[PDB]
RNA sequence: GCCUGGCGGCCGUAGCGCGGUGGUCCCACCUGACCCCAUGCCGAACUCAGAAGUGAAACGCCGUAGCGCCGAUGGUAGUGUGGGGUCUCCCCAUGCGAGAGUAGGGAACUGCCAGGCA
RNA sequence: ACUUACCAACCCGAUGCAAACUGCGAAUACCGGAGAAUGUUAUCACGGGAGACACACGGCGGGUGCUAACGUCCGUCGUGAAGAGGGAAACAACCCAGACCGCCAGCUAAGGUCCCAAAGUCAUGGUUAAGUGGGAAACGAUGUGGGAAGGCCCAGAC
RNA sequence: UCCUCCUAAAGAGUAACGGAGGAGCACGAAGGUUGGCUAAUCCUGGUCGGACAUCAGGAGGUUAGUGCAAUGGCAUAAGCC
RNA sequence: GCUCAACGGAUAAAAGGUACUCCGGGGAUAACAGGCUGAUACCGCCCAAGAGUUCAUAUCGACGGCGGUGUUUGGCACCU
């Protein structure tokens, strides 16, 4: 009655704090927000966090809610 | 009306706990008040035996560490789980 | 015999059992029949040890089972190859580590309830103690 | 300018890749190798790392 | 609660503003009022501010809080907008349709040479 | 300096609840609606033209810890490496070291601009 | 409409449990940056030739099984495979240790020192008398060494 | 064959005839944008009207909703008009 | 334009019997026997509610608990 699992779809964070990255890059591929679009960086159709600047990648805390956001600095 | 011969410890973290607990001994700490909280070493069976009475959590009892006294009450005790000792004890200081 | 009402799932994973417990002090009543030993209590165990308890010190008394089953066992049956799928579930079991006050005990004489504890230990397969109920 | 003298006392077979690199950073070879290196945190952290199979002297 | 509302209604565009980088032109309509400043992209120090409680603004109008006086304000904030080098702006109309005199405001403000 | 309004930083030591107070200006309720605009009915909301009246509600400020919230020290749990035992579980040396709880803290702090009062 | 040894929602106080619970949350691991020493470039890319795709046990984390199997299925590390030598009597996989060759030379590791059989029938202080050591539990018992207390007691206790 | 959770050892991946569930579509609006709005449930009052159809008020807080599983998301709504 | 769904799809198009059987292989893998294990089985013990006119333990011993053996039914697939 068992014996089924879908294929892993390897998520998660992709590039991580301090790491520079180009512009593009993927930095967390997730599944809801769980990481918001913080300063340079874009949120794609699936909720994938790219890099829209180049830079550093910068994990942030932000807002009422205590968001985790991800910005790029410029670098 | 209960008098605690204490000392203090030099020594503190786990490894140096159950090294004093081997030795029929027990950690324990006096804080409370605006002092620095004092870390406290006694010894085990006086203050097993002691505690068998009630009047060790209502009354209030004096330490005597580095030939001081420090008048406390018994706060929190931590036990042993399955066996008739004690882990350490919070004094509050009265 | 206890058993949970409703559970979420059927078959639970076998796990381990390790670390001390968190029931430790009396807290309903003013005698314990508390765990030393680590083992695991099946419910016709806990039944058969309240049975015991129960008897002994007759229907005077308040006795609290301070543990609970809610955890399903599943057995094979003879001759049954290994694999195709997991077992079935027989019983249900708690379990225990050093600390768990097992059962619980007021309203008597603390020689009956050595008596009772006693009496209902013998049917249990951990080294169980006696405690009393310390203020603090 | 302290420089430590650091002695390998026990075979390096069945340990872990990361002790094997480590001795490998020390510059170890075989039991009872004297190799003598600078006093740096970073050194002393190596030595911590496999203090069971290296014998330091200062 | 009104204002609070009214604040939620703000939000979206003014996270968006401030997720552009671009410089903010605040509106605020009271019932007898209006205010307008406009704001840095850090969102934090103003830069201009013209409104109906200044006296400079006030004693030429018939009554603070109606079309002629948010033209009035418009007009004030993209001229001391102009006269500090800011030129082009985004506007922030703050939860207010665009509708009343928050429109006569930022339609005076385009008059008056200040691009959005 | 005190108060009020706007936009932010910060995101519960910042929020709740109970009690007191404020309206010269500001704000809020308010007054009216044929017009701009609006209600799947209704100027309730949105909007417009105003300012008689009240700070009742709202909002701000000041108190108050009943709660939420923060939170040591110590000990406990766990655990990396090496070793040991009576080895489904633990112990030793050593490095890291919680969660919960306790003492306690606690009814925020602050930047820019604008207006009113002294 | 009148009575009631019965059960009981929600709320509050107290107590536990969870792989598919989390208002908390390590160690470790992983990714990135800088720095020193060490390492026969150990790294990457491209090209020639492969072999291999039956693995085994042992530690640690687990699933399954009966926390059964020298069971089965994973993760990770070690060894065997493909690794001799010394030890565990004998014993792939356990402990120590990695054999280029030679030597009737020394020092050691695990493990040991009465004889087979190399080396203490060594020194000091205890413990057990069961050949325990040199299989095996619940449970039973004036075996015996140690420790802290307690009741009664030469107005005489047991 | 494909999707979701757990196993899975706090990056990724990870097996078993391990434990649990789903898909083989729907939609021209259920897509785009602009403007607006905020749930479940319970209590009280109220014609038929009832435990539960509408109305009004209060408590409550997203326990709701998300075209269809589960997980992660969602108030700036990704929900509703 | 494919439930080519055995979903990396052998063909556009395909079911069975063999004790009349045959060949290459395999202890990679079953039946017997051994081995490992001991759920089960058998034997023993612990608690004692009770039956035994009274009286738990002459004799039985419920609810439960702990072992031993390798005598059953099994599990695994190490030897062939």
């Amino acid at each position: 009655r068992n014996g089924r699992d879908s294929e892993a779809k390897r998520l998660g964070v992709k590039r991580f704090g301090g790491e520079s990255v180009l512009a593009g890059s993927i930095i967390v591929r997730q599944r809801g927000t769980k990481f918001h679009a913080g300063a340079n960086v874009g949120c794609g159709r699936d909720h994938t966090l790219f890099a829209k600047a180049d830079g550093k990648v910068k994990f942030e805390v932000k807002g009422p809610k205590n968001r985790k956001f991800i910005s790029i600095e410029a670098e | 009306m209960f008098t605690i011969n204490a000392e203090v410890r030099k020594e503190q973290g786990k490894g140096a706990s159950r090294r004093l607990r081997a030795a029929n001994k027990f950690p324990a700490i006096i804080y409370g008040g605006k002092e620095a909280p004092l870390a406290i070493e006694l010894d085990h069976d006086k203050v097993m035996n002691m505690q068998a009475k009630a009047e060790f959590y209502s009354e209030v009892l004096t330490i005597v560490v580095d030939g001081k006294e420090i008048k406390v009450k018994a706060q929190d005790v931590q036990r042993h789980p399955y066996k008739p000792k004690l882990q350490h004890i919070d004094f509050v200081r009265a | 015999m206890l058993q949970p009402k409703r559970t979420k799932f059927r078959k639970m994973h076998k796990g381990r059992n390790r670390g001390l417990a968190q029931g430790t002090d009396v807290s309903f009543g003013s005698f314990g029949l508390k765990a030393v030993g680590r083992g695991r209590l099946t419910a016709r165990q806990i039944e058969a040890a309240r049975r015991a308890m129960t008897r002994a010190v007759k229907r005077q008394g308040k006795i609290w089972i301070r543990v609970f089953p809610d955890k399903p066992i599943t057995e094979k049956p003879l001759a049954v190859r290994m694999g195709k799928g997991k077992g079935n579930v027989e019983y249900w079991v708690a379990l225990i580590q050093p600390g768990k006050v097992l059962y619980e005990m007021d309203g008597v004489p603390e020689e009956l309830a050595r008596e009772a504890f006693k009496l209902a230990a013998a049917k249990l397969p951990i080294k169980t103690t006696f405690v009393t109920k310390t203020v603090m | 300018a302290k420089t430590i003298k650091i002695t390998q006392t026990r075979s390096a077979i069945g340990r872990l890749p990361k002790h094997k690199a480590t001795l490998l950073g020390l510059g170890l070879r075989r039991i009872g190798h004297t190799v003598e290196r600078e006093d740096t945190p970073a050194i002393r952290g190596m030595i911590n790392a496999v203090s069971f199979m290296v014998k330091v002297e200062e | 609660d009104k204002k609070s509302a009214r604040i939620r209604r703000a939000t979206r565009a003014r996270r968006k503003l401030q997720e552009l980088g671009a410089t903010r032109l605040v509106v605020h309509r009271t019932p007898r009022h209006i205010y307008a400043q406009v704001i840095a992209p850090n969102g934090s120090e103003v830069l201009v501010a013209a409104s109906t409680v200044e006296k400079a603004i006030a004693e030429q109008l018939k009554y603070t809080g109606n079309k002629d006086a948010a033209a009035a304000v418009g007009k004030a904030v993209a001229e001391r907008a102009l006269e500090k080098g800011i030129k082009d702006v985004s506007f922030d109309r703050s939860g207010f349709q665009y509708h009343g005199r928050v429109q006569a405001l930022a339609d005076a403000a385009r008059e008056a040479g200040l691009q959005f």
